[PDB]
């Protein structure tokens, strides 16, 4: 069922800097131009971030599979449509419970089943070179439907599922948890004229969905179709994707929302003495001046507990 | 009481199919539930098919898809139209029949018709 | 409920309704029943309750056993057919069916289990139909001589006694953990200009009420003023602030 | 239990157990008007609901 191919590189990971990404709407309030302090577990900006590449050249086709820990702030550039969704659970043998959102070529799939996925499991369209047309051909991830909970449909479209060349121009930033049984689901996407590269401004994340579902998943993946000529194990592409990821942090922020409410600015407390005094002004503006934050504070160590001299204990031996 | 005879039993290859046939005699308003059981040899009886009067059926995994069980009810008569049949299904198959009134077995058996599938 | 067609009488059947919203004092307002038994809580004031999902033993019986699946009940069914949990948590409706689960002339497909040897755990669906035996030598896949169907007939006909007569049976243990089906919610018009202590889309507030100006996000349900105080609401529903 | 207790249950004690409301403390109220979990008032053939 399933056959995990040779030709993929062996890289070492490639990383990036976190500058001010990582922002979500946690509510659903008015906030109208205000000044607000709270915290929530984010990644910190100015952090320091991997990078992960799926480039044609090998392939680089990169399938691992990537833990759940606290949540993922998910950055992805795409090129065609590449990756549709992603694959979250602990066993992915369908021992436990496990999801796929996914994006199949008419519509928004999600099923929830104990699917014994497999390890780096894929489909492959197939292509035609005689008259260009591509159409999805196999569908290789899964094997068992038993227990099944969730269900959501999407309305039937069309994709072109051609290659495009050029620059990368489509900037998709998500973030996922499942938390407090809440899954709590953040994402939207933006058109860009950069090749590959991070680039600097706002935006927070919109939420998806929040299902208080209380689950344990420990670990995610993604699931991508591809197009094929040239065998089923030399004539597929990689596709030009790259997709980086993060792993959030309880951090105290200043909250900027606008004139309307949509957050505006914000800033990383558990990072710098200067943003931390930002929210002890609870302004974002600094005034010359010197001001008292906080009072450092001298780490424990060496935890010591020391009895004295032992003297004179029981002759159990008498016994 | 109620009487049946089973028919269309044979030598058949690997591959081809029979139909058997169940003529139900006496007092039909009796009769309950028919299927067909089949006892291979060295092996014990088991229920092939059965068919409900409201038209209801159910089938074994080995036999679902290759047979079907289906009632004519003015020619009163239970058929087992086996298809693609293998070297496993060779077995005596026995028309049963329920007794309404009684306590709901198979109160009604027929003789048993033999069906030998060669390879 | 109003379905038509449930299990045959070995093969109670289970079914669930979840992810959707529920008004269940309809349900209990039909007063068509034979048997409307609810333990724990009534047919009603289950609306303002959301739970997870509920399990429906669907089967056709005849009226005398309408009794005899339940919890709590004890018989040939506790030993012998059915056990189910001595903490049920849930309501049985049943409604009689009696010219119902006959076919004219005779459903010719009639048979029926009451009783098999076997044992059952609470909860647990058994349909086996196989000869009774207590022990005196091995039937060898033969019926007979201490070979014996531990299944008597009912037998149903059109004019079924009352304690022959078939029944729609739905036996309800109700499992809840992310609630998903309750009432409707309850709620009321949408009024406006007057100082009201009032429950905003599950707000529970006071304020006068009047038409926003503001711009909301699609979902944006409400808006606080400085101090997370409220300052307008959005329809729920007609989405209008 | 000595005293009070009898061979099949002692049934000859009954009391009304449903109330149309919260019931004050140290208030008797026996009235035995049939409770109505209707719905159709019965006025007044007790039985199902
Ligand atoms: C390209 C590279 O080596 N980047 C590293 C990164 O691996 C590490 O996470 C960070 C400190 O956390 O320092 C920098
Ligand atoms: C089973 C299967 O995939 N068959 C393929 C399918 O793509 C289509 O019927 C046609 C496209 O030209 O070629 C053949
Ligand atoms: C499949 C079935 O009948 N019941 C399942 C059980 O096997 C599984 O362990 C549990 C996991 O939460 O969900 C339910
Ligand atoms: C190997 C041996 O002789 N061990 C014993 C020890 O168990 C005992 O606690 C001690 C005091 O009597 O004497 C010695
Ligand atoms: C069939 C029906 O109920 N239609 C109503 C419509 O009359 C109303 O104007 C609208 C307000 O959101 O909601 C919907």
């Amino acid at each position: 069922q399933c056959v995990n191919l040779t030709t993929r590189t062996q890289l070492p990971p490639a990383y990036t800097n976190s500058f001010t990404r990582g922002v979500y709407y946690p509510d659903k309030v008015f906030r109208s131009s205000v000044l607000h302090s709270t915290q929530d577990l984010f990644l910190p900006f100015f952090s320091n971030v991997t990078w992960f590449h799926a480039i044609h050249v090998t392939k680089r086709f990169d399938n691992p599979v990537l833990p759940f820990n606290d949540g993922v702030y998910f950055a992805s550039t795409e090129k065609s449509n590449i990756i549709r969704g992603w694959i979250f659970g602990t066993t992915l043998d369908s021992k436990t419970q496990s999801l796929l959102i996914v994006n199949n070529a008419t519509n928004v799939v999600i099923k929830v089943c104990e699917f014994q996925f497999c390890n780096d499991p894929f489909l492959g369209v197939y292509y035609h070179k005689n008259n260009k047309s591509w159409m999805e051909s196999e569908f290789r991830v899964y094997s068992s439907a038993n227990n099944c909970t969730f269900e959501y449909v999407s309305q039937p479209f069309l994709m072109d599922l051609e290659g495009k060349q050029g620059n990368f121009k489509n900037l998709r930033e998500f973030v996922f948890k499942n938390i407090d049984g809440y899954f709590k689901i953040y994402s939207k996407h933006t058109p860009i004229n950069l090749v590959r590269d991070l680039p600097q401004g706002f935006s927070a994340l919109e939420p998806l969905v929040d299902l208080p579902i209380g689950i344990n998943i420990t670990r995610f993946q993604t699931l991508l179709a591809l197009h094929r000529s040239g065998d089923s194990s030399s004539g597929w592409t990689a596709g030009a994707a790259a997709y980086y990821v993060g792993y959030l942090q309880p951090r105290t922020f200043l909250l900027k929302y606008n004139e309307n409410g949509t957050i505006t600015d914000a800033v990383d407390c558990a990072l710098d003495p200067l943003s931390e005094t930002k929210c002890t002004l609870k302004s974002f503006t600094v005034e010359k001046g010197i001001y008292q934050t906080s009072n450092f504070r001298v780490q424990p160590t060496e935890s010591i507990v020391r009895f004295p001299n032992i003297t004179n204990l029981c002759p159990f031996g008498e016994v | 009481q109620v009487q049946l005879v089973e028919s269309g039993g044979g030598s058949v290859q690997a591959g081809g199919s029979l139909r058997l046939s169940c003529a139900a005699s006496g007092y039909t308003y009796s009769t309950c539930r028919k299927g067909w059981y089949r006892q291979a040899p060295g092996k014990e009886r088991e229920l092939v098919a059965s068919i409900t009067a409201d038209g209801a059926t159910y089938y074994l995994d080995s036999v679902k898809g290759r047979l079907t069980i289906s009632q004519d009810n003015a020619k009163n008569t239970v058929y087992l139209q086996m298809n693609s049949l293998k070297p496993e299904d060779t077995a005596v198959y026995y028309c049963a029949a329920s007794v309404k009134d009684f306590t709901c077995t198979f109160n009604s058996w027929g003789q048993g018709t033999q069906v030998t599938v060669s390879s | 409920f109003n379905a038509t067609r449930f299990a045959s009488v070995y093969a109670w059947n289970r079914k669930r309704i979840s992810n959707c919203v529920a008004d269940y004092s309809v349900l209990y307002n039909s007063a068509s029943f034979s048997t409307f038994k609810c333990y724990g809580v009534s047919p009603t004031k289950l609306n303002d309750l959301c739970f997870t999902n509920v399990y429906a033993d669907s089967f056709v019986i005849r009226g005398d056993e309408v009794r005899q699946i339940a919890p709590g009940q004890t018989g040939k069914i506790a030993d012998y057919n059915y056990k189910l949990p001595d903490d049920f948590t849930g309501c049985v409706i049943a409604w009689n069916s009696n010219n119902l689960d006959s076919k004219v002339g005779g459903n010719y497909n009639y048979l029926y289990r009451l009783f098999r040897k076997s044992n059952l755990k609470p909860f647990e669906r058994d349909i086996s139909t196989e000869i009774y035996q207590a022990g005196s030598t091995p039937c060898n896949g033969v019926e007979g001589f201490n070979c014996y169907f531990p299944l008597q007939s009912y037998g149903f006909q059109p004019t079924n006694g009352v304690g022959y007569q078939p029944y729609r049976v739905v036996v309800l243990s109700f499992e809840l953990l992310p609630a998903t089906v309750c009432g409707p919610k309850k709620s009321t018009n949408l009024v406006k200009n007057k100082c009201v202590n009032f429950n905003f889309n599950g707000l529970t507030g006071t304020g006068v009420l009047t038409e926003s100006n503001k711009k909301f996000l699609p979902f944006q349900q409400f808006g606080r003023d400085i101090a997370d105080t409220t300052d307008a609401v959005r329809d729920p529903q007609t989405l209008e602030i």
